RNA sequence: CCGUUAGUUGCCAGCGGUUCGGCCGGGCACUCUAACGGGACUGCCCGCGAAAGCGGGAGGAAGGAGGGGACGACGUCUGGUCAGCAUGGCCCUUACGGCCUGGGCGACACACGUGCUACAAUGCCCACUACAAAGCGAUGCCACCCGGCAACGGGGAGCUAAUCGCAAAAAGGUGGGCCCAGUUCGGAUUGGGGUCUGCAACCCGACCCCAUGAAGCCGGAAUCGCUAGUAAUCGCGGAUCAGCCAUGCCGCG
């Protein structure tokens, strides 16, 4: 049951733990719908590439934010055992909603 | 001066958050 | 003014009146954004450098 | 826009409410301007700076809602 | 535009009657991008002759048509060491492009308030020759047949 | 007919032909066709002889307009001027008065050019 | 019991539903008569009918989403083609070598940096 | 363009309650979303030039680079930047260092650069009636209720965000007016009157009201960008921030 999001600026470290989740209870519990990708959310940065008179030139940057979800059906008591004790993620931050 | 101290004008260049704008 | 106006822009003296930004390496004025606290310049001389988590460079 | 509140600054009326324990005389020397012309200050001259001097004037009845910022020009070219 | 001799874009044609021709003008009377406002005056004229006259809003557009497309033309071109201008026959495609945009720029000359009066009038004018669509069409021709002497060029 | 007393728009349209009095525009015209309760619609060439009046004494009474204005117009600028501030030298000097720049533009306030090179 | 159609162009979304009716086709409720009242392109949206002589014949429920009004004709002018096919896919060579089964994709350019609208570069002054 | 994966946006495309709203039960084709992939290579055929290549044509979504981004070699301009920063050398060190109040880069007989509204019937107002793409935001975004003839004020729903909101998009469609006028075209200037953020709004803020309503009738010599969803036109966001230079810039339709 319990709600959870996945939020990486970086797909591939983000899509990985998404995977690697599922290994957490889709094989320890119940059938799982697979991951959920919400649209990804940017910050779009564009500077200009000189230090000075050159105002055009400009060169473009983004800090995209790749969100993805993933919804359990049924919460089952040990499967949640595997949840924390996966304590080998990456640079990925992840909340847990009621 | 459009969009800057004491007049009038027109906010076309001066914009409006922060300015006078709803905050909380 | 170099390393003396950086110093100013901390104390918080006056009433919201003089609060305004300061990039941290490059110590510049304006151009500064309250996402990275960083210059234009202060930015990118790290950007292109990889110290940005995220920050790659735009492509559409 | 003046809206709901009008001001004076603080020193001023140190430097312009003691002029009236006896109604008392006009020389002053100060340093604020983005003041508001007091109604009820229609009697005394200010010292009003323009950026090298002070200039004043002698206040009048109509002068209210205006500043006294504006009695002392600055870039003198008029 | 200088090698390879380019493609000539092909148009959609109209729905209402069966030919190119006339999305050919719609479009051309289009401004700032506003489409359906054109063909309301096009159209709007069409439904007067219908009232005007037994003579169909198109079977007749094409007559004045050819009553607007000239025949031979002049052209400025630099040759010796000043400046003069050349005559030549014309290009069919450009005469029918010609013809357009002569149409429409008499359009805003005529005196009429509305709109599609601007239109019809100088097509109609032009349907037997007394039209501003003619005028300055010969006027090049008269331009350019008084220049018959220029029988070296000409190519 | 006889309309406005001191000017006279006839033969045009009403509520128009009365933003043509140096003092009414457009919202003037609505509360007087909404309290003298005379239909707006309507031109002069022909209407009831009667509905000529009813906006004198109602638009000529209240409140300022037509030489009954330019007073106050030109009441709040001698004392300015004779007031010394400078907002007052702005009217004098051919300046504005909603502070603008005059490296450029300030035509309205001057109205020639003069180049002078 | 019915067929579907996709039509998409210029960023526009319009789901095409077709059945085999009689005389009715309207969009979100409204009604494609009346939704689309005042146009000129109106007729251009139901091409594939008379071209196929068969428009007095099938029904089409109708969703758009979002997108330009031109391109939410435009891509109507295609779902119906872009349906039918399934069980009616006989209807094809009397349709794309006239040109209609395909998108016309034509999406805008982007704005980009030193310039204006995308292409137009600001003015030049040499001097 | 399509396939799969996956369903808190979407869906009566099939059904069951509906205050007839996607509100619900319900479901994942469709909408949409974001990860990996197939696909276009002159592949095939009818011809042409030996050759690369060309007119094609079929199939295919697209065919010969499909259309944009970013990527910019050796090198000149002894180019621009000691003022983003580091730094040689000369100098300043009871100041060429530092703090505050005020004033100034907005000053104006002028002229140029880049833009903004126009100088109008494909036109301009008023009322009614739909479609976005992207972007952004908890000590913030503001629905909504009332008050306000209006910018806005008090109360406060939801939203740390495909949910909540900014947010109403304009050109569009219908209907009435205005029937060519210096105009119900344009808003500069200016008088008075307001709310709206912050120690504080005269030079040096908006928005709104009563107006005041200037030149402007298409612009000389010249000259500018633009080869396709481009040009023009119409509108929507972001970035620095106590307020503050944001009609400029960068994005979207
Ligand atoms: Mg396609
Ligand atoms: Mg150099
Ligand atoms: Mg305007
Ligand atoms: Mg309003």
């Amino acid at each position: 049951k319990i709600r959870i999001k996945l939020r990486g600026f970086d797909h591939k470290t983000l899509d990985a733990s998404a995977q690697k989740i599922v290994e957490a209870a889709r094989r320890s519990g119940a059938q799982v719908s697979g991951p959920i990708p919400l649209p990804t959310r940017v910050r779009r940065f564009t500077v200009i590439r000189g230090p000075f008179k050159h105002k055009d030139s400009r060169e473009h940057f983004e800090l995209r934010t790749h969100n993805r979800l993933v919804d359990i059906i049924n919460p089952n008591r040990k499967t949640i055992e595997q949840l924390m004790t996966l304590d080998l993620p990456t640079g990925v931050e992840i909340e847990i909603k009621t | 001066g459009k969009g800057d101290r004491r007049t009038r004008r027109g906010k076309i260049w001066r914009g409006t958050y922060g300015k006078y704008r709803p905050r909380k | 003014a170099r390393k003396a106006l950086i110093e100013k822009a901390k104390r918080t003296p006056k009433f919201k009146v003089r609060a305004y930004t300061r990039c941290v390496r490059c110590g510049r004025a304006r151009s500064v954004y309250r996402f990275f606290g960083l210059c234009r310049i202060c930015l990118r001389e790290l950007a292109h450098k990889g110290q940005l988590p995220g920050v790659r460079k735009a492509s559409w | 826009s003046l809206k709901k509140g009008v001001f004076v600054d603080d020193h001023l009326l140190e430097k312009v409410l003691e002029l009236n324990a006896k109604g008392e005389k006009r020389l002053i020397k100060t340093w604020s301007r983005r003041s508001t012309i007091v109604p009820e200050m229609v009697g005394h001259t200010i010292a009003v700076y323009n950026g090298k001097q002070h200039v004043p004037v002698y206040i009048t009845e109509n002068m209210v809602g205006h500043k006294l910022g504006e009695f002392a020009p600055t870039r003198t070219y008029r | 535009a200088r090698r390879r001799r380019a493609e000539v874009r092909q148009l959609q044609p109209d729905l209402v009657y069966g030919d190119v021709l006339v999305t050919a003008f719609i479009n051309k009377i289009m401004r700032d991008g506003k489409k359906n406002l054109a063909a309301r005056i096009f159209y709007d004229a069409c439904k007067i002759i219908q009232e005007k006259t037994g003579q169909e809003p198109l079977k007749v557009f094409k007559q004045a048509v050819e009553n607007v497309k000239p025949r031979m033309e002049v052209r400025s071109r630099r040759v010796g060491g000043a400046n003069y201008q050349v005559p030549m026959e014309v290009s069919p495609r450009r005469q029918q492009s010609l013809a357009l945009r002569w149409l429409v720029q008499a359009a805003n000359q005529r005196p009429e308030r509305r709109a599609a009066v601007r239109i019809a009038h100088e097509l109609m004018d032009a349907a037997e020759g007394k039209g501003g669509a003619v005028k300055k069409k010969e006027d090049v021709e008269r331009m350019a047949e008084a220049n018959r002497a220029y029988a070296h060029y000409r190519w | 007919a006889r309309i406005a007393g001191v000017e006279i728009p006839r033969n045009k349209r009403v509520d128009v032909a009365l933003t043509y009095i140096y003092g009414i525009g457009k919202a003037r015209a609505k509360e007087a066709l909404e309290k003298t309760g005379i239909n707006p619609a309507t031109r002069v060439k022909d209407l009831t002889e009667a509905e000529v009046v009813r906006l004198r004494e109602y638009v000529e009474n209240t409140w300022k307009l037509e030489g009954e204005l330019r007073a106050e117009v030109a009441a709040n600028i001698k004392r300015l001027m004779d007031i010394g501030c400078y907002r007052g030298l702005r009217h004098r000097r051919g300046l504005p008065v909603r502070g603008q720049r005059t490296r450029t533009n300030a035509r309205t306030r001057k109205g020639p050019r003069k180049t002078v090179a | 019991e019915q067929y579907y159609g996709t039509g998409r162009r210029k960023e526009a979304v319009a789901r095409v539903f077709l059945r085999p009716g009689n005389g009715k086709v309207t969009v979100n409720g409204q009604d494609f008569n009346e939704y689309f009242q005042g146009l000129v392109r109106a007729v251009a949206a139901l091409e594939p009918l008379r071209a196929v002589d068969a428009l007095g014949r099938f029904d089409a429920y109708i969703t758009v989403r979002g997108g330009g009004k031109s391109g939410q004709i435009d891509a109507i002018k295609l779902g119906i083609a872009r349906a039918l096919v399934q069980y009616n896919p006989d209807y094809r060579a009397k349709l794309k070598p006239l040109g209609f089964l395909t998108r016309d994709a034509r999406v805008v350019e982007r704005k980009k940096y030193g310039k204006h609208k995308a292409r137009r570069a600001p003015q030049y002054s040499k001097r």
